[PDB]
């Protein structure tokens, strides 16, 4: 509604510029016809010094007005829009990235980079090619109804009730048929993504035809919504002009109240029929523009969307002991609720010992840690870290000082060094091949070309499983934390490596939380915490 | 700009047919005031319905026409995109694949749809307004064609600045769609680093790169709407100049450049317009210029072959097989690999990290291509084998599985040709282990699983991709480190599967497994360090000959 007006705020300078340019871009070309008249007329005597040279030298002056300033219209228009879509999509990203864990859950990644990127042109591709034809639309009629018209305005009642109930169907038809057009399309993207980014689990099958077969379907349903809105709006052009001749013909029919002669009233019937079907390109591109900005609001929808997360915290500490405190904690995941996965538990953690938290799959050992990192809420109790709420600690705060290894992790495209230093805004190379080598990823680091600023893959695709692992948990290390939680971080890795890396309090004033599969795995833990079926023993 | 009438060639019976409709719109258009008509006048009334029914007729017909032409385009993209070697599917990351197809092909279909209509209005309005002019005045109509090629020279030269911007432009809107995806398929990475501001600044890099470019585009079209309204006034202005002179030294025909004069002035607009298209040309060009590469790039890879086999075993031959990637060659990864697999026989792949077992399953899938000698499967090359039948016969695991979102019944039936049954499902199912949490769940086998299997456990998304191997009845089996985090149930089973199921005979398992309860019961033992076979003997005979086997299991 408003939004896109407050949106496109910052681009007024750029915009009342085009209105300057198009005001007397409409006026030159209103008023060259005029001077085309002067020089046909004046064929069959003329002079050859006279006016006649005066009248090309007039009309070439106004066609340099006319055309420099509509060149000029088109340059701001065309850039301004760049600015507007460019705009959007940053705002978009930005209000995305602020939301939940659970919120994306429910959407596909292939249909939220569909939004992102064919919305955004749609939103602003509406104006461009028919504001000139809008204002234009608007100077002609105001210029034509300053002739004979004793009673000529009567068709001005005439013209005021232009079905405006078949309007109203036609808008609501028009922006259910552009919804449905932009979820296809998005459902349609989202089968690209998942065939071409998992293809070595489709190629390994030999089932790239199915993933053919299913984006044909797809581009099907998107061609028939594509046949649908274009059938519709031919339909509804040809019953509008059937009423613009049926209201002529009516009007003409009392033509005869008086039969003020026949030569005037024969003099305006062109210009009559010309506004006739004139003025139905206002109703239609204003219709237009009202359903087209409200066929979009999914996006809209995204950009004012308020996560369930709690108030932002501002305590932040200089100096931090280390001491989680569980207690009572009970916890069931938002987008599936009413099935509790933790149960009352209750738990300390203290910095000069080492943790071991074991249980069979699908115990709730990683919804232990997700939660102690501040990713969830829990739903009954309260988890403590140094005697207060772990949502009061600021957000670069409290996810600099505790972190963690996940059971399988990620790695973004770029070099080494930027996943070993990523999340810091600086880091020396000093810190970086200290941290390389506590995880013994030294080793292999150096067979690579260029170093540590060789490419990774996408999703470390470019790297042993091995070696994935060692990049993880240096990447853990380089931050210095206080509170290290390590997720199945010794498992992919050979048994020479994992037995080396097995104290991970040398220093002896961090927190670990050793997390395993079974009781053998770890031996040297002070604590032992068994948990069964998500309730502690 | 000839590639571009490639997929508009299945559709010329249709656009024939539009093409003659435009021609009687046009030649209605022009012949109106020549007869008029030579309840006092209904005249008006049958001309504008007669000449909204042809207009609504056309229109259907293009619009119709224009759809099926961008649905068969993008098609076309995504199956040759689909048929290019696993290297080129690494050199470009999934989101420029995906901006190629989806934003790439949009841009290309709207820009041909909007500019086709308007062509060809204009070219058959200019040549029936050209046929006017002959006979109206022949003397000044030879002058205007001769003047006129010699607009087309500004255009032609600056040409090439249109597509140069446009490659640039549709590169920095791919990469900005990467960071997009990469970013929001990691979220939970994401926010465990609190990195929102560095994934925020790696897309305003992106955005501000297109800035720099889309001002260059803007300049450009009101320096173009300039050239192109002045060159058409410098051509209508110059004819009554030329008129002017022939009024009052050469004929008498003063009453026919009258007439002349109208058609000229229309002729001029239709020129301007028409004109106004070849930038527009030059614009497709350059963004069609990707995807018009991926449907005419030749994969790397071997062709399939046409043997199809009713009877196989899972006899495979290593023969001196030495492979280094594509993407950094002489490094070799693998170096004198022999050794052969038998029906029947479980071998044990072990070693350290990086070594290459996982290389040598993706050389076993027919990935990759080896460098070195043969990869015989029962006697013939894998390249020999047909593509459908080869992956049915051969199946594997994965060090990281992958699952689709979709159910469950339509997951570990994926890639089937056919549909198999629903109790086979569960046969598989009860065999791999996975039917014990499976019935756990309220849906059943119908709970759509969500993307990259984020509500399924640790050993949970092992456990199916077991069941989805095995249900296809594969000859080939390989295992790649799946039997480390599996329940008890399923260790059983696979214990069961390995060395105790009836059909064991049937088929030949390759085993890479750090587990050595399993190593020390497998039939061959196989050390692989450094690319090259080190030891190899059974688990006895392993220990006896002591060395580097000995040393891997007695550390702990
Ligand atoms: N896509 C790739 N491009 C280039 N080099 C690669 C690629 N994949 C793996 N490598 C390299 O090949 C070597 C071994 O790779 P591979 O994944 O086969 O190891 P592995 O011994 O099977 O691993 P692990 O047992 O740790 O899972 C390493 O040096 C690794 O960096
Ligand atoms: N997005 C989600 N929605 C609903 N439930 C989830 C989601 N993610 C995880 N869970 C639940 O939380 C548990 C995940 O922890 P778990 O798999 O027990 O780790 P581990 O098995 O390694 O101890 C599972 O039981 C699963 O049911
Ligand atoms: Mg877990
Ligand atoms: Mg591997």
């Amino acid at each position: 509604m408003w939004r896109l007006l407050k949106l496109s705020r910052p681009d007024l300078p750029l915009l009342v510029a085009a209105f300057f340019f198009l005001v007397l871009a409409v006026l030159g070309e209103t008023l060259i016809p005029h001077y085309s008249g002067r020089v046909i007329d004046i064929l069959g005597g003329d002079f050859d010094p006279h006016a006649f040279a005066s009248a090309i030298f007039f009309m070439c002056l106004f066609s340099f007005g006319s055309s420099l300033s509509a060149g000029c219209r088109g340059g701001c228009f065309t850039y301004t829009m760049s600015r507007i879509n460019l705009r959007i999509r940053e705002q978009l990203f930005s209000s995305l990235l602020r939301q939940d864990l659970g919120f994306f859950q429910e959407t596909k990644t292939g249909e939220l980079n569909s939004r992102l990127s064919s919305d955004t042109t749609l939103m602003s591709n509406w104006l461009p090619l028919n504001a000139n034809v809008l204002l234009r639309s608007l100077v002609k009629v105001v210029g034509l109804y300053g002739s004979i018209s004793p009673r000529l305005t009567l068709l001005s009642l005439l013209h005021m009730p232009f079905t405006i109930a078949a309007e109203k169907v036609y808008n609501t038809r028009h922006q259910e048929v552009l919804r449905e057009i932009q979820d296809a399309v998005a459902r349609a993207g989202q089968v690209v993504r998942e065939a071409v980014g998992g293809l070595q689990t489709v190629r390994s099958f030999g089932a790239e035809e199915h993933e053919v077969c299913r984006y044909k379907e797809a581009l099907e349903q998107c061609r028939q919504l594509y046949w649908r809105r274009d059938l519709e709006r031919a339909l509804y052009l040809l019953v509008r002009r059937v009423l613009h001749l049926g209201v002529q013909m009516l009007m003409l029919s009392c033509g005869l109240q008086q039969m003020l002669t026949q030569g005037s009233l024969l003099s305006f019937m062109i210009y009559q029929e010309s506004v006739g079907s004139y003025v139905q390109t206002l109703v239609y591109i204003y219709g237009d523009m009202l359903s087209n900005v409200g066929a979009a609001e999914k996006v809209f929808s995204y950009m004012d969307r308020q996560p369930n997360l709690p108030s932002p915290g501002t305590l932040a500490p200089t100096t931090l002991q280390g001491v989680v405190k569980f207690q009572d904690v009970s916890f069931a995941y938002p987008n599936r609720p009413d099935r509790p996965v933790l149960k009352g538990l209750t738990f300390t953690l203290r910095p000069g010992e080492v943790t071991a938290l074991v249980g069979p799959n699908g115990s709730g050992k990683s919804t232990v840690a997700a939660l102690l990192q501040n990713l969830y809420q829990p739903t009954g109790g309260q988890v403590l870290l140094d005697e207060k709420p772990i949502s009061q600690y600021e957000h670069c705060y409290l996810h600099s000082q505790v972190v963690s290894v996940g059971q399988e992790p990620v790695l973004f495209s770029g070099s080494v060094r930027n996943n070993i230093a990523y999340g810091l805004q600086s880091c020396e190379d000093d810190k970086v091949m200290a941290a390389a080598q506590a995880a013994h990823a030294d080793d292999f680091i150096q067979e690579m070309e260029h170093g540590i600023y060789t490419d990774v893959g996408e999703k470390g695709s470019q790297l042993a499983a091995g070696q994935k692992q060692r990049l993880a948990i240096a990447r853990a290390l380089v931050r210095d934390p206080r509170v290290l939680i390590l997720d199945e971080a010794t498992s992919a890795l050979d048994v020479q490596c994992e037995q080396a890396l097995q104290d991970w309090n040398s220093r002896g004033d961090r927190t670990v939380l050793v997390i395993a599969h079974r009781l053998q795995t770890v031996q040297r833990a002070h604590q032992i915490l068994v948990l069964q079926e998500g309730k502690l023993q | 700009v000839r590639r571009l009438l490639g997929c508009l060639g299945s559709e010329t019976r249709r656009l024939s047919l539009f093409l003659v409709l435009v021609v009687l719109s046009s030649l209605g258009e022009m012949a109106i005031p020549f007869f008029t008509g030579r309840r006092n006048l209904t005249l008006m009334s049958i001309l504008t319905i007669a000449s909204a029914v042809l207009e609504f007729v056309g229109d259907g017909i293009y619009n119709n026409t224009m759809g099926h032409v961008h649905s068969h385009l993008q098609g076309e993209v995504f199956g040759a995109v689909l048929r290019q070697e696993t290297e080129f599917f690494q050199q470009n990351q999934t989101g420029n694949i995906m901006s190629r197809v989806t934003e790439d092909t949009s841009t290309l279909s709207d820009s041909l749809s909007e500019n086709l209509s308007l062509f060809l209005w204009y070219l058959v309005r200019g040549l029936c307004l050209l046929g006017i002019m002959l006979w109206g005045s022949v003397s000044l109509t030879m002058v205007t064609l001769i003047t006129l090629p010699l607009l087309f020279l500004l255009p032609k030269k600056v040409g090439k600045w249109y597509q140069l911007l446009e490659v640039q432009v549709r590169e920095s809107l791919a990469k900005s769609s990467q960071v997009a995806i990469e970013a929001l398929s990691a979220m939970p990475t994401v926010r465990s680093f609190a990195n929102e501001e560095g994934e925020a600044q790696k897309f305003r890099e992106k955005l501000q790169e297109i800035k720099t470019l889309n001002q260059k585009e803007a300049v450009a079209y009101a320096v173009n709407s300039w050239t192109t309204s002045i060159s058409g006034m410098l051509l209508k202005v110059g004819i009554l100049y030329i008129g002017g002179q022939l009024v009052t030294s050469g004929a008498v025909s003063s009453g026919n450049l009258v007439t002349f004069v109208l058609y000229q002035m229309q002729f001029t607009q239709a020129v301007e317009v028409l004109l106004s298209i070849y930038p527009r040309v030059q614009k497709a060009v350059g963004s069609s210029e990707k995807i018009f590469e991926y449907l005419d790039r030749t994969p790397r890879c071997p062709p399939s072959g046409l043997l199809t086999p009713l009877h196989l075993e899972g006899l495979v031959q290593f023969q001196d097989v030495s492979f280094a990637y594509p993407n950094r060659p002489d490094v070799l990864v693998l170096q004198g690999l022999t050794f052969t697999l038998r029906p029947g026989e479980v071998t044990a792949l072990v070693g350290p990290n990086g070594s290459g077992k996982s290389t040598v399953a993706a050389l076993l899938q027919n990935l990759y291509q080896p460098t070195g000698g043969q990869l015989l499967l029962d006697g013939k090359p894998l390249p020999q084998y047909e593509h459908r039948y080869l992956h049915r016969q051969v199946a594997a695991v994965g060090q990281e599985p992958q699952v689709f979102g979709r159910s469950l019944q339509e997951n570990i039936a994926y890639g089937l040709t056919q549909k198999p049954t629903m109790e086979e499902i569960t046969a598989a199912a009860v065999k791999s282990g996975a039917h014990s949490f499976i019935s756990g769940l309220p849906q059943g086998y119908d709970t759509e699983v969500d993307e990259a299997g984020s509500q399924l456990s640790g050993g949970q998304r092992q456990a199916v991709a077991l069941a989805r191997a095995l249900i296809r009845k594969p000859c080939v089996l390989i295992l790649d480190d799946a039997t480390s985090a599996l329940d008890a149930n399923s260790q059983l089973q696979v214990e069961q599967l390995l060395y105790e199921s009836p059909e064991r005979y049937s088929r030949s398992v390759l085993l890479i497994t750090q587990h050595l309860s399993l190593v020390e019961q497998a039939d061959h033992i196989l050390f692989l360090e450094g690319g090259a076979i080190r030891e190899g003997g059974t688990h006895q005979q392993l220990m006896e000959k002591k060395g580097c086997y000995w040393a891997m299991v007695q550390a702990p």
